[PDB]
């Protein structure tokens, strides 16, 4: 089917708040093997962010409940079976996206913006996997995340302005990656502050709407920078 | 901590 159809069905899906449909559609467009427009690239990004965010919150909840003082060994068993059911789901979603990034999106990437964007996404859906990973499989995922983030980063430094949202975006998630995954506040605050001060240094020359999305992301960088340092 | 998609 035409991208046009899939993209419309995907937009319809978004308003309908049905993201499984949305992602499944944006996935179908990706698999056609043609570079996404910045619109189609943001539909996919949004689609899977919600499809996964559901399982993440689901997983976290069942993990907080499984933490509670539960007597019934049965109620404790099903708790694990359910947390693990949700994990396998959380895992499929990540693999599917990481598959798309590897097979279609990242290699077909043509512009520096796109490349950095998909590399940040690669880092994210490894960071997701690392949250519910175990044993040796964990170390692998945690590492892969950092590779993707890091690769994105050196492209953003060399090809993009400090105030560019996609670079501001990368800075945020990567700084967050350090804080939650690797449990390292210093690196987290280090990356955030740098990404922030480099931004205000050239935040006067860019004005109005190029400066809306930028500040919002710099808002979050600043919100984390304060919380973490306190 | 907050983030961005
Ligand atoms: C939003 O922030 C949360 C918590 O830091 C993170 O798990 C998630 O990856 C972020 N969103 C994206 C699209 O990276």
């Amino acid at each position: 089917m035409d991208k046009s159809e899939l993209v419309q069905k995907a937009k319809l899906a978004e308003q309908a708040e049905r993201y499984d449909d949305m992602a499944a559609a944006m996935k179908a467009v990706t698999e056609q093997g043609h570079e996404l427009s910045n619109e189609e690239r943001n539909l996919l990004s949004v689609a899977y962010k919600n499809v996964v965010g559901a399982r993440r919150s689901s997983w976290r909840v069942i993990s907080s409940i499984e933490q509670k003082t539960e007597r019934n060994e049965k109620k404790q068993q099903m708790g694990k079976e359910y947390r693990e059911k949700i994990e396998a789901e959380l895992q499929d979603i990540c693999n599917d996206v990481l598959e798309l990034l590897d097979k279609y999106l990242i290699p077909n990437a043509t512009q520096p913006e796109s490349k950095v964007f998909y590399l940040k996404m690669k880092g994210d859906y490894f960071r997701y996997l690392s949250e519910v990973a175990s044993g040796d499989n964990k170390q692998t995922t945690v590492s892969n995340s950092q590779q993707a983030y890091q690769e994105a980063f050196e492209i953003s430094k060399k090809e993009m302005q400090p105030t560019h949202p996609i670079r501001l975006g990368l800075a945020l998630n990567f700084s967050v990656f350090y804080y939650e995954i690797l449990n390292s506040p210093e690196k987290a605050c280090s990356l955030a502050k740098t990404a922030f001060d480099e931004a205000i240094a050239e935040l006067d020359t860019l004005n109005e709407e190029s400066y809306k999305d930028s500040t919002l992301i710099m808002q979050l960088l600043r919100d984390n920078l304060t919380l973490w340092t306190s | 901590p907050v983030s961005q998609a």
